[PDB]
């Protein structure tokens, strides 16, 4: 029967580890095993937009940072807190989402599944795959490809507020640098992301109608959404994208993003501003991949014979990423 | 929130002219503006959009003739028309849109506007400026009926607008209708005054109309008497 | 995208209501707000339109709660006025704004009904001083009459004119609503030379029958 338990956790953490993710997972989590069942001939409604998995991990992943990462100064809701904000090794390791006694997860293999509705290709697994609960904006790093096609997901792509998540079939590499005080950047190849882009484009126009795709920067909110943000080495990281989405889709050498890393940024945990210590000393560098991404979609007056449809990076609720590997499970009780 | 428009222009056909407008009391950084124009005895025409990124938008009708554009320092929006024709003749609207912004990011544009400039009149005409004529409508037996008097001035040939008319220097408003203007073959323009007075008072009341011209510097007094 | 609106010009009474309609041909229903995307303007003469209503029925802040405004199947639109009242004369626009380009519904007049009132009507020749000029204007006045339906046809040693005339009304009299009209006919002094006999003939649902002002010179 559909149902909502408490999950809990399991990984590969070492308590002589004393990196941040080791450490609350050393606590917190089982260590990571797996076995798999087919179910013949049973078809399963899923919708990963309403799913409990993803408020549970999103609950976790908020302890964990509220543990390790402290800022050194935090508001939120009017009031003021200041503490102890140490610096700390900071490196995300997959975490697996597991059932209880008395529960099942089931899984949707059909191929490019969009997250809801009925799938025919059904298995129960003890566990999920293992996932980095990866922090980040506008670009989706280190997360699982596409076996199969890229595929976009929406709750309703006809409305414009509901964000779309991207998850691509061959992943895009990003090296980010800051080398031995607040500017840094990130590499890419100008080619890979316009072949990346190029299949977007494709998906969408089967969304939308083959109607000319545009990609314009984000405009309007908080930096954390307009830029590129995600944690690299314990240091917050801003990454302005506009080169990357500067595109119109109608009918060579490598990209540079300029970076800054910001003491006082928005929190993700919750409505309210925080303030961590200055960067490390020394090289700061992470290569991830980009094997996902989030988009919003210009809304209002449009042209009702050519409509042309303008994307911008999104995001800003990191539940969002955690249902971009959590899409395909869903918890039942047996 | 005031839009202050900057007008009005008049132009020979084929010139070019520019329009402004000048935004305070919000944030110009988030919203975009468009011109509007407005035809005599007309009518509401959208020509073009500027949005808060600067992406411009005009009407095909006139693309490539007309263009807008956007100044944030200044708060300031502009309108440069090229190679105007007397068709263009009309009053320009400067204009404030909607633009939503949403949590994830998203914005959604409405171009409907809550805030309207004070409306701009840009001319077009191959008309030299010109004061009016000034004719007398006299009343006579068929121009009187029964107890009231009709009389008038003519204001003929005259480019461009404004006029004002007056009765004995102001003292006489009551029963006083000036008619709107109308656009003649020459690019001229013409109208009457008229009032309509005891009868009674035609041999014993001096009535003179009073005609300013602006654009010429032109005054014209012209006393009404019967015949 | 096509606005059409309904009537042209509209009479109320002095205490009644104004209903305006507003047909789009297309839907203006902006799905994901629920909201039809349609907006209701307020025009008096010599001001920039006035914003009453937007998503077809939602008032403006300051706009008075007389007015309120009815959407149908994302393409039909009702605007009405309670309690109608001198200043309400005005010309009232319908513009959709859920596709590009924006489009204006092309104006109500609205002005205040009254008892019919038939024109007085006066004929003027053309001034002898305008006449060493080289033209001649005939002017004919149609002085105070309601409602703002008439025709003027000129007519010379009988035959009508046509092409050689121009007109213009005044608004509705703030005091008490009615109109004037002057319709001018233009020649060169060579043809009002031509003939002998000028006439000016008014219809207008006050009068019984056509009424002639006319002279000879
Ligand atoms: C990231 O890319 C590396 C190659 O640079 C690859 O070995 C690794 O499997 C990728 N991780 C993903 C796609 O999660
Ligand atoms: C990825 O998906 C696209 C369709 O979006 C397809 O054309 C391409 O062949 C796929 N590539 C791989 C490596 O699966
Ligand atoms: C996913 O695809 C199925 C297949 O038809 C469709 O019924 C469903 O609407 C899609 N989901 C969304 C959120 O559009
Ligand atoms: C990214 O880093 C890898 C090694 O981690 C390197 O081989 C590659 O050339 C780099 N690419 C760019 C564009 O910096
Ligand atoms: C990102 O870079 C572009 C290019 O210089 C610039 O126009 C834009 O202002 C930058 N973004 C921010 C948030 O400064
Ligand atoms: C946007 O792209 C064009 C060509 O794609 C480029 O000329 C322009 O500089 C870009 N804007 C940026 C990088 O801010
Ligand atoms: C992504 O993974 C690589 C290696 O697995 C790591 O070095 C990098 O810091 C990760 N990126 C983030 C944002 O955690
Ligand atoms: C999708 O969004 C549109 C726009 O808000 C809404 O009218 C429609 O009902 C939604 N569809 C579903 C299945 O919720």
């Amino acid at each position: 029967k559909e149902a909502t338990t408490t999950l809990f956790c399991a990984s590969d953490a070492k308590a002589y580890e004393t990196e941040v993710h080791n450490v609350w997972a050393t606590h917190a989590c089982v260590p990571t095993d797996p076995q798999e069942v087919l179910l013949e001939n049973v078809t399963e409604n899923f919708n990963m937009w309403k799913n409990n998995m993803v408020e549970q991990m999103q609950e976790d992943i908020i302890s964990l940072w509220d543990q390790s990462l402290k800022p050194c100064v935090k508001l939120t809701g009017g009031s003021v807190i200041t503490q102890a904000c140490p610096k700390v090794s900071f490196e995300p390791i997959p975490i697996h989402y597991c059932t209880p006694a008395g529960f099942a997860i089931l899984k949707c293999n059909d191929r490019n599944f969009n997250g809801t509705g009925p799938c025919k290709n059904v298995s129960t697994v003890q566990c999920t795959h293992g996932i980095k609960p990866v922090v980040s904006t506008q670009l989706l790093l280190n997360g699982s490809l596409a076996e199969a096609e890229v595929v976009i997901r929406s709750e309703n792509f006809t409305n414009n507020a509901k964000t779309i998540i991207i998850q691509l079939n061959e992943t895009v590499e990003i090296n980010c640098t800051r080398p031995n005080i607040r500017q840094a950047h990130c590499n890419i190849s100008r080619a890979t992301w316009n072949s990346t882009l190029k299949k977007i484009v494709a998906k969408l126009r089967e969304q939308f109608g083959n109607k000319t795709i545009v990609f314009q920067p984000s405009s309007g909110g908080d930096p954390e959404i307009v830029m590129h943000s995600f944690n690299c080495g314990g240091e917050f990281f801003y990454c302005n994208t506009t080169q990357l989405f500067n595109s119109t889709w109608n009918s060579e050498g490598t990209i540079t993003l300029p970076c800054r890393i910001k003491q006082i940024i928005n929190m993700w945990q919750e409505v309210g501003k925080a303030m961590y210590a200055p960067p490390i000393e020394g090289q700061i560098r992470c290569s991830s991949n980009i094997t996902g991404l989030l988009l919003t979609r210009d809304g209002g007056n449009n042209n009702k014979t050519n409509g042309t449809e303008i994307f911008r990076p999104g995001g800003g609720d990191m539940r969002d990423n955690w249902r971009s590997e959590l899409y395909k499970y869903k918890v039942v009780k047996i | 929130m005031k839009l202050m428009q900057s007008g009005g222009v008049m132009v020979r056909p084929g010139e070019s002219a520019t329009l402004s407008c000048v935004a305070s009391g919000f944030d110009f950084s988030r919203n975009g503006f468009e011109w509007l124009r407005q035809g005599p005895g007309k009518g509401l025409q959208w020509l073009a959009t500027v949005t808060f990124e600067s992406k411009t938008h005009v009407t095909a009708s006139a693309r490539g003739r007309f263009t807008i554009s956007r100044d944030n320092s200044r708060r300031t929006v502009y309108l440069q028309m090229t190679n105007l024709q007397p068709d263009d003749t009309a009053m320009y609207f400067c204009v404030k849109d909607q633009t939503i912004f949403h949590k994830n990011g998203a914005v959604d544009f409405f171009s409907y506007f809550d805030l309207w400039g004070r409306g701009a009149p840009v001319i077009v005409s191959a008309a030299s400026t010109k004061g009016p004529s000034v004719f007398p409508l006299a009343p006579s037996s068929k121009s009187t009926s029964g107890g009231t008097a009709a009389l008038g001035c003519l204001v003929k040939d005259y480019f461009p607008e404004p006029v004002t008319v007056s009765w004995n220097s102001g003292a006489l408003t009551s029963g006083v209708h000036t008619f709107p203007a109308v656009l003649q073959s020459s690019g001229l323009y013409s109208l009457s005054s008229v009032v309509t007075v005891p009868s009674s008072s035609l041999g014993t009341q001096t009535y003179i109309c009073n005609v300013n011209h602006k654009p010429s510097n032109t005054k014209v007094d012209k006393r009404v008497e019967p015949k | 995208v096509v606005m059409t609106q309904s009537p042209e010009f509209l009479a109320v009474s002095l205490g009644e209501r104004a209903t305006l309609e507003c047909k789009s041909s297309h839907s203006l229903l902006y799905a994901p707000y629920d909201k039809d995307a349609l907006v209701w303007y307020q025009q008096k003469p010599g001001q920039p339109p006035k914003l009453l209503l937007d998503w077809a029925s939602s008032r403006r802040s300051g706009v008075s709660d007389r007015f309120s405004a009815t959407s149908a199947s994302g393409r039909y639109f009702t605007l009405t006025i309670s309690n109608f009242r001198a200043d309400d004369v005005a010309t009232y626009y319908c513009q959709q704004t859920r596709w590009t380009p924006p489009t204006f519904g092309g104006g109500t007049k609205v002005d205040l009904n009254r008892t019919v009132a038939a024109p007085s009507v006066f004929i003027f020749p053309p001034s002898d001083e305008q006449l060493k000029s080289g033209t001649a204007s005939v002017v004919c006045l149609l002085n105070n009459f309601y409602p703002r339906e008439a025709k003027v046809q000129w007519k010379v040693d009988n035959a009508l004119q046509s092409g050689n005339s121009q007109e213009s009304v005044t608004e509705q009299d703030s005091k008490d609503s009615t109109y004037s009209l002057s319709s001018t006919l233009t020649l060169s002094k060579a043809d009002y030379e031509k003939h002998k006999v000028y006439a000016c003939e008014v219809t207008h649902q006050g009068l019984s029958s056509p009424v002639t002002k006319s002279f000879n010179r």
